[PDB]
């Protein structure tokens, strides 16, 4: 029951890059999981770099990063570029501070 | 492999089925600054998949991975 009932999983997730604070932006427009392909909305904010480009930043060191947006599937770069960052799973996860 | 050390996501859109409950080793949980909401499960084989978490079957399997 929605949408698909017996077809490929599908749900690719998009790869992000994250601001100082934490805003992602995705770095590919377009997704392959199994037989699925997913594109990203025209217009949203995306980095030129790739999955590739971002499995190779050393995690949670600044990089300057290509703004775009996406159109068809593409990251069409604009003359801007922001700071990033890799933030795996790691980063975000459990509670080893607290206070009384 | 470790699915802890891969780069966090975000989801613009959701799996259309339920998955096998027994199929499903981990999960992360996309960042609320992402546009969309997002649980992330992570198959026994390894891959990650995004599941709507305003969906009942996607509480109580993150519930019960405890
Ligand atoms: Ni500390
Ligand atoms: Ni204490």
């Amino acid at each position: 029951e929605d949408d698909e009932d017996y077809g490929d999983l599908g749900g690719c997730p998009f790869l992000v890059a994250e601001n100082k604070t934490g805003y992602p932006t995705i770095v590919a427009c377009k997704q392959d999981c199994n037989g699925t392909t997913e594109t990203a909305p025209n217009g949203t904010r995306c980095f030129s770099i790739g999955d590739e480009g971002l499995r190779r930043m050393t995690a949670n060191l600044p990089y300057d990063c290509p703004l775009g947006q996406c159109s068809n599937g593409d990251c069409i770069p604009k003359e801007t570029y922001e700071v990033c960052y890799r933030r795996n799973w790691r980063d975000k996860k459990n509670h080893h501070h607290h206070h009384h | 492999s470790l699915a802890a050390d891969t780069p966090t996501t975000c989801c613009f859109s959701y799996t259309s089925r339920q998955i096998p409950q027994n199929f499903i080793a981990d999960y992360f949980e996309t960042s609320s600054q992402c546009s969309k909401p997002g649980v992330i499960f992570l198959t026994k084989r390894s891959r990650q998949v995004c599941a709507d978490p305003s969906e009942e079957w996607v509480q109580k399997y993150v519930s019960d991975l405890e």
